[PDB]
C-alpha cells in the first residue's frame, strides 16, 4: 500500500551561504538524499513530496562550527504493509539459508523471512519466484536500514467510506489495463465504519494480489520455470 | 540517516524502576568472567557492548572508537530484589503510611487535600500511625524501626513480636498500592513506590568506570547473586535458612556501598565537594593550548600588549583556514614549517578528513581551498590573559601578542599599568595564557574580551588603570616648577627625546631653536594636544598636614587642564594615578574612548 | 541586584542553600551544582522534578553552554539577501 | 633514554639536559633498575 | 571565597532580558538592570546646578528674562519643579538611612556640560546676536526631545509611530532629562545656534544610546563579584573596628537572612519628635 | 510500573514561528556589541569554511571582511530576537536587520 | 614555566586532558574562570576552551523518548532502546565529562531524560 505522510526532520546545513541560494530545492535535495528507501517512524518514504513547512536557517549556537540547522515540516509517500497482506513475489538469495528468506524486488523493499516449520517450505530453491503472504505478527520499519524487515508465509462517515472505494475503483482499472490471460490463470489457481474498512482491506489485498502477480510474470517461461510451486498449491484443495 | 541539530531544553529526574534498566540496558550479564584472554567475555560485566575502554576494539553495540563512544548501560537481573539505595528513606516513609496487608493507605488521606504535592507525603509519614487498624480489611498496623547496624533493614513488630521486612515483602507490598493512593499522597506517576525495589539493577556503562576499581564492587556483587538461589520466593515470617540470611545481606550491602559509600569510592562520592564530578569536571575544566609562566614589567610594551616568548609562540599553534584571500599570506607559513618563524606544524586536509605533520610533507606543496593549517602565533594576534583567583571581571582580557624573539627570555611581559586588571605584581605571579585558534574565538576575543574594554571598572565605574609608582613620582618630577638646580625646563634635544619612546606620531620642533628652555609642563601639554580635555583639581602633593610646613609653589598645588593645553600644578596620584575617579585618563576614556585612554 | 533578589519573593530570601531553594526550587541542577548534590538529586528524583535549562550551571552542568553573553540572540540567514545578491 | 623493552621512557621535559650518570644498583627486591641522573646548567634567567 | 562562591551561585541566574529588565528564567527580578538600565561601566558622576540653589538664587541664574513669551515661565517652572522632586526623593531617602546626605553629584550616562562645553570651543561664532526666533526654536526642540527621551530604551520605530511609553521608562530618564534641562538651559545655550543645539542633542542621544546595557549580559555574576571584593578589605579593616561587627559577621547577618535574634550589632537610629526641641542636648540625652 | 517512557509526553510540541510586525517591535533597533560580535563570528567562520564576500576591498583575514562587511552594512545575517515561550507552542520572535540597524563601538 | 599544544594524554574517565605539566598536559579553567568568562558574555572562548579544547562530544538524544540513543553514521545503527521503530535521534553537542555525570546519576537509579527545544516552523 501506499500513501502520502508528513515528516518533521531537522536537517543540518554545513554551509549555509550555498544553502540559502535556491533554499527550496537544496530542501527538496536533501530530503531526497536522507530520506528516500530508508524507513522512518514506522513508514517507508517512497518519494518526497514538497515540504509543508521549514524553519529559517539558524546558526548551530552551542558549536564554533558555523553551520546551521534548520527544521524542517515535510509530506512525502510511504509504503505500509499490514497484517496479512499478499505481496505477489519473493526471491531468494542464500541456499546456505536453511530458514529459509529471501528479498523483494517490488516497490517496496522488504527482507521477507518464511518460517520452516510448514509443508510447503525447505522445498524451494535459490533464484525462485513465490508469492508470500505476511503474517499476523506485523512488519519491522527499522530505521536507518536499506530495506524492511518482515515475515511471511506461502499463501494457501458515509463519505468517509468513500474515499476507501474509490481507491478499490481505481485499482480495478490496473486489473483491466494489463493482460488479461495470466490474471485468469491466477484466478483459476486461487479460486457499519469498522467492517466496512476491514471489508475493503481484504478486498484491496486480494485485488492487488492478482495484479502483482499478474505484473511479476512479465514472460510465460518462468511460469515453467517456477512451475514446482502449482503443484505445491494444487495439492491443497 | 542523519542526525540534526537539538538543544536541550529542560531535564526530568524520576526513578528508574525495572523496566526502565530492562528496555535501557543493552545486554545482560550473567557470567562473572571477566577477561577471556586479552579481550572481554561476552556476557561479562566487561562486555564491549557496554562501552570500550581500548582502542583495540569497537562497542560493536554503536560501533564507535572508545572516544566516540559514551557507554551503555548493563542489566543484572537479581535472584532476589534489593531496596534502591538512594531511596531508603523514602521506602520507610511509604511503610509506614501504608497498610502492609491490603494495599490501601491507613491514614487519613483527605485531611491532606489542602497541602503541597512535595509536603503531603512528607506530613502524613510524620504522623503517629501505629497499631492504626485498617478501614477495608482490618489488619492492624505493625510499627515499623530502622535498624541500628545497617540502613535498609526494616523490622515489622506487631505488638512485640519481630520479624524482618524483606524486599520481595515490601515490593508486593508497593505493588498493591493503588495510583489513588499515590497521586492523592503527594507523589507522581513515576514516584509510585512500586520502583523503589528493584529486581534487575543497572551495570553502569564500562565508560565511567575504566581501567582494570569500582569494578571490584559488581564483579563482587554478581559472584554474590550467583550464589542466591533464581527462585527466592520469600513471604512473611518464612524463616529463610540463615546462609541465605547472610548472603541476602551481603548483597544488599554490597548494592549500598556501590551507590552510597562513605556517603573503596562509590558512585555518589564521586559527586559532591571540590574534586567531585561537578565542582571539578563540569564547573571547571582542564584545556589543551593553554601556556603558563610567571609575569614580568615591560615598560616598553601597550597596555593591551603582552609579552609572549617565542618558545610559546611556536608550541601553541592558531588555526587558519586556506581559501582563496589568504593563501598568498600563508604560503610563507607554510614554508617555513617547524625549521623557520613564523611557521606552522599541522595541516588538515578537508578531503582526506587527516592532520599531517609539516615534517612529513616534503613532497605536498599544496593547500587545497578548504585546508586548515595551524601556523605560529605572530606579533599582533589577541591572546587571553588570566591571573587567579579571578575575582574581577577583568581578571581575563585580551592582549594584543608582542612575540619576544629572544630565546632566552621566558615570563610573560606586561606593561606594569596593566597590572590593575588583574590585580597582580612581580613579586613571582604566574598568568595563564591561551591563543585562541578558532575564527569564532579570535573575532569574540578582539571584539568583546579586549582589556579597553575593561578599563573603566564594572565594580566601581571609576577607571582602573594609571599611573602607578615611578610613573606617578615621574609625572611629578616631569611636571614640578622647581628642580633644586633651578626652573624645570629642558633644551630642546632632550624635550625631543622625551617623545622618543612613547611610539605615537611625535610633535613638532621646528618652532624651537636647540637653546630653547622648553618647559616641564609644555612637554606634557604636547602630548595632551592629542586628546585635549579639562581638568581642574588639587594635586596630592598639595596636602594640610605638609602644608604649615615646607613651603609650597603656588604653581604647583591646583593642576589645571584647558583643552589639553597643561597650565599650571603638578601630575600625581590624583591626575595621573591608577584608580583615579575623575583623572585626566578617565576624562580621556569618556571622550575619546578607551582605547585612547 | 543582590537586594532585588533576595526580595524578590515577597520575603528576604537568602543567599544561602535555603535561599536558593525558595527562590528557584525547579532548578535541580543549579542546587546540585550549589552544594549537597546526592541530596537533591534524591529529592529531585522522588518529587519528579522538571528542571527547565537556563541561567548559568544548569546548561553547565548539561554539558551545553549558557544562553547568555554573545549567544543571547539567536543567528540566522538572510535568504532574500543571498538569493538577490550573492548568485 | 633508558630504553627498556617497548616500554621505555622518553625524556619529556622542554629543557635540554646533559647526563652525567650510569649506574645499574641492586634495589631492596635485589633487582636491577636505572636510575640515570641529569644534569641542567642554569644561568640566572629572566624571570628567575 | 566562602561568601563569593555562595553569593555567585544566588544571583548568577540573573540575566538581562531584551526588555533590559533582569529576569530569572522567566519570572522578574527587576523592572530595569540598575533601574536606570545603564552598564555601569558608562556613567561620569556630574554635579546638578541646581539643587542646593535658594529660590531667588534659582531665579537670579535659571530664569530667562531676555524673551516675555511665557514658554520660559513654564521652563523655569519645570526646573524648579524638577529641583523640588530630586530634594523630596534624596530627603526622603537621607530620612531612612544612618548617614547617607544628599549630594548633588550623581553618575549619568552623558555629561552634558562636557558636550556643551566642547560645541562652544569649536563654535566659529562668537556672541551671537539676539534672535528671538531661533531662540524659541531651540527651546521647542530641547523640550521635544527630553519629551522623547524614554525612547532610547526602545527603539527608532516607536518614536516614530510614538506609541506609549511604560511608565518605569518614564521614571528611568527622569535624571537624564533633569540633566538635559539643567544644562541646556535656554540661559545656557544662548550662544549655541540651532544646528550646532541639534548637534548637541543628536550626540546627547547616541551617547545615551551606547551607555545602554546590552541584551543577555550576566549582570548577577557581575553584582556578585562586584560586591565580593570590598568584603575582603571590609573585614581586613575589622582590627580597627570594636556591637559585635568583626569579620564576616555582619555580612552573614545581610546575606544568610539571619532573624532578628541572630543578630548581634543592632542598632537602632530615633529621631526626637518636635524638631525645634531636638536642637539641645539635655532634652536628648533624658 | 511503566519505564517511565510510556505514559512521558516526552516529545514537545512543535512550535510556530510568530514574527512581530516591523512597526511592533520594540527592542532596540542599536547593535548590542554582543549581537554584533556574534555577527561578526558567525560571518567569519562562514567566509572560513566558503570563502564567498560582497567586498570590494579584498582583505587576507575572514575577521577583516565580516568585520567590513558588517560596518558596511552587506552582512547577510539576520538577528532574531525571540521573546516568548507561550504554552500553546508558540515562539514568538522579532526578526531585526543587522543592515537597517544600527553599529556599537566595537573598537 | 609550561606550555601545552592541542594533542596530549587525556583522562580515561572523563576525557578531559591530565593534571597540570608534570603529567604532560593540563592547565584549569576553574569554576572562576568560567564565572569571569560568562560575566563578559564570552560563550565562543567558553565553548572553544571548554568544548574543543577538552572533552567534547556529541551526545545523541532520542527526542522520542529523551533517553540517549545509539547512532553511527558510518557504520549505519538509527535506533533507541525504548521506542527503537520511532526513533527521532537528535545531535546534542555536550561535553563528555556531562554524559559521565548523567551515567553516574542513572546508575543510581534515577533516571535523566531531556526534552529537547521543540521544532520551530514558519507559517506556511
Ligand atoms: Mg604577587
Ligand atoms: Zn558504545
Ligand atoms: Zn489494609
Ligand atoms: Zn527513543
Amino acid at each position: 500500500m501506499i500513501d502520502q505522510k508528513i515528516f518533521e526532520t531537522t536537517l543540518n546545513i554545513d554551509d549555509p551561504t550555498n544553502f540559502c541560494t535556491n533554499v527550496e530545492a537544496h530542501l527538496l535535495k536533501e530530503l531526497e538524499n536522507i530520506y528516500v528507501g530508508k524507513c522512518f517512524k514506522n513508514s517507508f518514504i517512497l518519494n518526497i513530496t514538497g515540504v509543508i513547512q521549514r524553519s529559517p536557517c539558524f546558526i548551530m549556537r552551542t558549536n564554533n562550527s558555523g553551520r546551521g540547522y534548520m527544521h524542517v515540516r515535510f509530506s512525502a509517500v510511504v509504503s505500509y504493509l499490514n497484517a496479512f497482506d499478499l505481496i505477489a513475489a519473493v526471491k531468494i538469495i542464500k541456499n546456505d539459508s536453511n530458514i529459509i528468506l529471501g528479498e523483494s524486488l517490488l516497490t517496496e523493499p522488504v527482507t521477507i523471512v518464511i518460517p520452516s516449520s510448514e509443508s510447503q517450505n525447505n522445498v524451494a530453491e535459490v533464484g525462485q519466484i513465490v508469492p508470500v503472504q505476511l503474517a499476523n505478527s506485523s512488519v519491522y520499519y527499522i530505521p536507518g536500514r536499506q530495506q524492511a524487515s518482515a515475515t511471511g508465509s506461502i499463501f494457501i462517515q458515509a463519505l468517509n467510506l468513500t474515499k476507501l472505494v474509490n481507491i478499490i475503483e481505481m485499482l480495478l482499472e490496473s486489473r483491466s489495463k494489463k493482460d488479461f490471460k495470466q490474471i485468469c490463470f491466477f484466478e483459476k489457481l486461487y479460486y457499519a465504519e469498522v467492517m466496512f474498512v476491514t471489508l475493503l482491506k481484504e478486498i484491496i489485498n486480494y485485488l492487488q494480489f492478482i495484479n502483482d502477480l499478474c505484473d511479476t510474470f512479465n514472460n510465460e517461461q518462468l511460469i515453467k520455470r517456477h512451475e514446482n510451486i502449482w503443484m505445491l498449491i494444487e495439492q491443497r484443495k | 540517516m542523519e542526525a540534526g541539530y537539538a538543544e536541550i531544553a529542560a531535564v526530568q529526574f524520576n526513578i528508574a524502576g525495572d523496566n526502565d534498566h530492562k528496555r535501557q540496558g543493552v545486554m545482560e550479564v550473567t557470567i562473572s568472567n571477566l577477561f577471556e584472554g586479552t579481550l572481554p567475555a561476552e556476557g561479562g560485566i566487561y562486555d564491549a557492548r557496554m562501552g570500550t575502554t581500548d582502542h583495540h576494539y569497537k562497542c560493536i553495540t554503536c560501533s564507535h572508537q572508545r572516544k566516540q563512544c559514551m557507554g551503555h548501560p548493563g542489566i543484572l537481573q537479581m535472584h532476589a530484589p534489593v531496596l534502591q539505595p538512594l531511596f531508603i528513606a523514602e521506602i520507610r516513609r511509604w511503610l509506614r503510611v501504608i497498610c502492609l496487608n491490603c494495599g490501601a493507605p491507613i491514614v487519613d488521606l483527605k485531611r491532606y487535600e489542602h497541602l503541597i504535592r512535595p509536603k503531603r507525603l512528607i506530613e502524613a509519614a510524620s504522623s503517629q500511625t501505629e497499631g492504626k487498624q485498617c478501614y477495608v480489611c482490618k489488619a492492624v498496623h505493625p510499627k515499623i524501626v530502622k535498624d541500628s547496624e545497617d540502613y535498609f533493614t526494616f523490622w515489622a513488630d506487631q505488638q512485640g513480636k519481630i520479624d524482618k521486612l524483606y524486599p520481595q515483602i515490601i515490593r508486593e507490598i508497593f505493588s498493591r498500592v493503588t495510583y489513588d493512593t499515590v497521586v492523592k499522597l503527594g507523589r507522581s506517576k513515576n514516584s509510585h513506590p512500586e520502583k523503589l525495589v528493584l529486581k534487575a539493577i543497572q551495570i553502569p556503562p564500562i565508560s565511567i568506570r575504566p581501567g582494570i576499581d569500582i569494578n571490584n564492587v559488581i564483579q563482587y556483587l554478581v559472584r554474590k547473586n550467583l550464589l542466591i538461589p533464581k527462585d527466592l520466593q520469600i513471604v512473611r515470617g518464612q524463616k529463610i535458612p540463615l546462609n541465605i540470611d547472610r548472603n541476602l545481606q551481603t548483597i544488599q550491602q554490597l548494592y549500598y556501598n556501590f551507590l552510597l559509600d562513605s556517603v573503596a569510592p562509590s558512585i555518589m562520592r564521586r559527586l559532591p565537594r571540590k574534586e567531585g564530578r561537578i565542582r571539578k569536571s563540569l564547573l571547571g575544566s582542564q584545556v589543551w593550548s593553554i601556556s603558563r609562566s610567571t609575569i614580568c614589567g615591560n615598560s616598553d610594551l601597550h597596555l593591551d600588549e603582552v609579552g609572549y616568548p617565542i618558545s610559546f609562540a611556536r608550541t601553541l599553534q592558531v588555526a587558519e583556514t586556506v581559501q582563496h584571500y589568504n593563501i598568498n599570506r600563508l604560503m610563507p607559513y607554510f614554508l617555513n614549517g617547524k625549521r623557520q618563524y613564523p611557521g606552522c606544524s599541522r595541516v588538515y586536509k578537508q578531503i582526506t578528513q587527516s592532520v599531517h605533520d609539516i615534517e612529513g610533507l616534503k613532497q605536498d606543496f599544496r593547500l587545497e581551498v578548504g585546508d586548515i593549517l595551524y601556523r605560529d602565533v605572530v606579533t599582533g594576534d589577541v591572546a587571553f590573559f588570566n591571573r587567579q583567583p579571578s575575582l574581577e571581571r577583568s581578571s581575563i582580557g585580551v592582549h594584543r601578542i608582542v612575540v619576544l624573539e629572544n630565546p632566552k627570555i621566558s615570563t610573560f611581559q606586561m606593561n606594569v599599568s596593566a597590572c590593575a586588571w588583574y590585580n597582580a605584581d612581580f613579586d613571582g605571579d604566574q598568568m595563564n595564557l591561551w591563543v585562541p585558534w578558532s575564527v569564532m574565538s579570535r573575532v569574540e576575543a578582539e571584539l568583546l574580551c579586549s582589556v579597553r574594554n575593561w578599563f573603566i571598572s564594572t565594580k566601581s565605574s571609576g577607571p582602573v588603570n594609571g599611573q602607578v609608582q615611578d610613573s606617578t613620582v615621574g609625572s611629578f618630577l616631569l611636571t614640578r616648577t622647581n628642580t633644586p638646580m633651578g626652573k624645570n625646563v629642558m633644551n630642546k634635544l632632550h624635550a625631543m627625546g622625551l617623545f622618543q619612546t612613547t611610539q605615537t606620531d611625535p610633535p613638532c620642533f621646528a618652532n624651537y631653536s636647540p637653546t630653547d628652555l622648553l618647559d616641564g609642563k609644555s612637554v606634557v601639554s604636547m602630548l595632551l594636544r592629542q586628546t585635549p580635555i579639562n581638568y581642574q583639581r588639587a594635586p596630592t602633593w598639595y596636602s594640610e598636614v605638609y602644608a604649615p610646613y615646607m613651603h609650597y609653589n603656588k604653581q604647583d598645588i591646583s593642576t589645571q587642564i584647558r583643552n589639553g593645553e597643561l597650565i599650571e600644578g603638578v601630575l600625581d596620584k590624583k591626575a595621573v594615578g591608577a584608580g583615579s575617579s575623575g583623572g585626566i585618563y578617565h576624562l580621556i576614556s569618556r571622550r575619546y574612548g578607551p582605547q585612547q585612554a | 541586584m543582590y537586594a532585588d533578589l533576595m526580595t524578590r519573593t515577597g520575603q528576604v530570601t537568602s543567599l544561602e542553600k535555603a535561599g536558593l531553594n525558595a527562590r528557584e526550587p525547579s532548578n535541580v541542577l543549579l542546587r546540585m551544582a550549589l552544594s549537597s548534590p546526592v541530596q537533591v538529586l534524591t529529592d529531585a528524583a522522588v518529587d519528579s522534578a522538571v528542571n527547565p535549562i537556563y541561567g548559568i550551571a544548569a546548561p553547565t552542568l548539561m554539558g551545553s553552554v549558557p544562553r547568555i553573553g554573545t549567544m543571547y540572540s539567536d543567528i540566522i540567514m538572510d535568504e532574500k539577501y543571498i538569493t538577490e545578491n550573492y548568485k | 633514554i633508558i630504553g627498556k623493552v617497548d616500554r621505555s621512557v622518553m625524556y619529556g621535559f622542554d629543557e635540554p639536559a646533559v647526563v652525567d650518570a650510569v649506574m645499574r644498583p641492586h634495589g631492596p627486591n635485589d633487582e636491577i633498575f636505572g636510575l640515570m641522573r641529569l644534569r641542567y646548567e642554569r644561568n640566572l634567567n629572566i624571570g628567575d | 571565597g566562602y561568601a563569593n562562591r555562595k553569593a555567585i551561585f544566588g544571583l548568577q541566574s540573573c540575566i538581562v532580558d531584551y526588555y533590559r529588565r533582569v529576569s530569572i528564567d522567566t519570572r522578574l527580578v527587576q523592572q530595569l538592570y540598575g533601574e536606570d538600565g545603564l552598564d555601569a561601566r558608562q556613567l561620569e558622576t556630574v554635579r546638578f546646578e541646581t539643587i542646593m540653589l535658594s529660590d531667588q538664587e534659582l531665579e537670579d541664574k535659571f530664569k530667562y528674562t531676555g524673551i516675555q513669551s511665557p514658554l520660559f515661565e513654564e521652563e523655569f517652572s519645570r526646573l524648579k519643579k524638577d529641583r523640588d522632586k530630586y530634594r523630596q526623593i534624596f530627603l526622603n531617602v537621607e530620612n531612612f538611612n544612618f548617614s547617607q546626605l544628599l549630594t548633588d553629584v550623581r553618575q549619568v550616562p552623558v555629561n552634558v556640560a562636557s558636550i556643551v562645553k566642547n560645541i562652544l570651543l569649536s563654535s566659529t561664532s562668537g556672541v551671537l546676536p539676539f534672535d528671538e526666533k531661533s531662540i524659541l526654536q531651540k527651546y521647542a526642540m530641547v523640550k521635544t526631545f527630553c519629551k522623547n527621551l524614554p525612547y532610547v530604551f526602545i527603539n527608532n520605530i516607536q518614536e516614530r509611530l510614538q506609541t506609549p511609553i511604560p511608565v518605569y521608562l518614564k521614571r528611568a530618564a527622569s535624571l537624564m532629562r533633569m540633566l538635559i534641562r539643567i544644562e541646556l538651559a535656554t540661559v545656557k545655550t544662548l550662544n549655541i545656534t540651532c544646528e550646532q543645539m541639534s548637534a548637541i542633542l543628536d550626540l546627547i542621544r547616541l551617547q545615551y544610546t551606547q551607555s545602554l546595557i546590552n541584551y543577555g549580559e550576566a549582570v548577577g555574576i557581575l553584582a556578585a563579584q562586584s560586591v565580593s571584593e570590598p568584603l575582603t578589605q571590609y573585614m581586613l579593616d575589622s582590627h580597627h573596628r570594636s556591637t559585635n561587627k568583626s569579620g564576616i559577621v555582619r555580612p552573614q547577618e545581610i546575606f544568610s537572612a539571619k532573624p532578628v535574634e541572630a543578630e548581634q550589632s543592632s542598632e537602632m537610629l530615633l529621631r526626637l519628635k518636635n524638631p525645634e526641641v531636638e536642637t539641645n542636648k539635655t532634652y536628648a540625652q533624658e | 510500573e511503566s519505564p517511565s517512557i510510556c505514559e512521558g509526553f516526552v516529545q514537545a510540541s512543535s512550535q510556530t514561528l510568530v514574527i512581530i510586525p516591523d512597526n511592533e517591535r520594540i527592542t532596540s533597533n542599536v547593535l548590542t556589541t554582543f549581537e554584533a560580535t556574534r555577527l561578526v563570528a558567525v560571518r567569519a567562520q562562514q567566509l572560513a569554511i566558503n570563502g564567498s564576500t560582497m567586498l570590494k576591498k579584498k582583505y587576507s583575514s575572514p575577521i577583516d571582511i565580516a568585520k567590513q562587511e558588517l560596518f558596511n552594512r552587506k552582512i547577510p545575517l539576520l538577528v532574531m530576537r525571540c521573546i516568548k515561550v507561550t504554552p500553546e507552542g508558540q515562539k514568538i520572535v522579532e526578526i531585526w536587520n543587522p543592515r537597517e540597524m544600527g553599529i556599537p563601538l566595537l573598537d | 614555566r609550561y606550555a601545552v599544544a592541542s594533542y596530549g594524554p587525556t583522562d580515561a574517565l572523563t576525557g578531559q586532558p591530565l593534571d597540570g605539566k608534570r603529567s604532560h598536559g593540563g592547565l584549569r579553567l576553574g569554576e572562576m574562570e568560567h564565572w569571569v568568562l560568562t560575566a563578559q558574555g564570552a560563550m565562543q572562548t567558553i565553548i572553544e576552551k571548554s568544548h574543543d579544547d577538552s572533552d567534547g562530544c556529541i551526545s545523541y538524544i532520542c527526542r522520542n523518548c529523551g533517553e540517549p540513543a545509539i547512532y553511527n553514521a558510518s557504520h549505519p545503527i538509527y535506533k533507541c532502546m525504548n521506542c527503537d521503530v520511532q526513533a527521532d535521534i537528535g545531535m546534542v553537542d555536550s561535553r563528555r565529562s556531562s554524559i559521565v555525570f548523567q551515567h553516574e546519576m542513572r546508575a543510581a537509579n534515577v533516571n535523566i531524560t531531556s526534552v529537547l527545544s521543540p521544532r520551530v516552523f514558519q507559517p506556511a
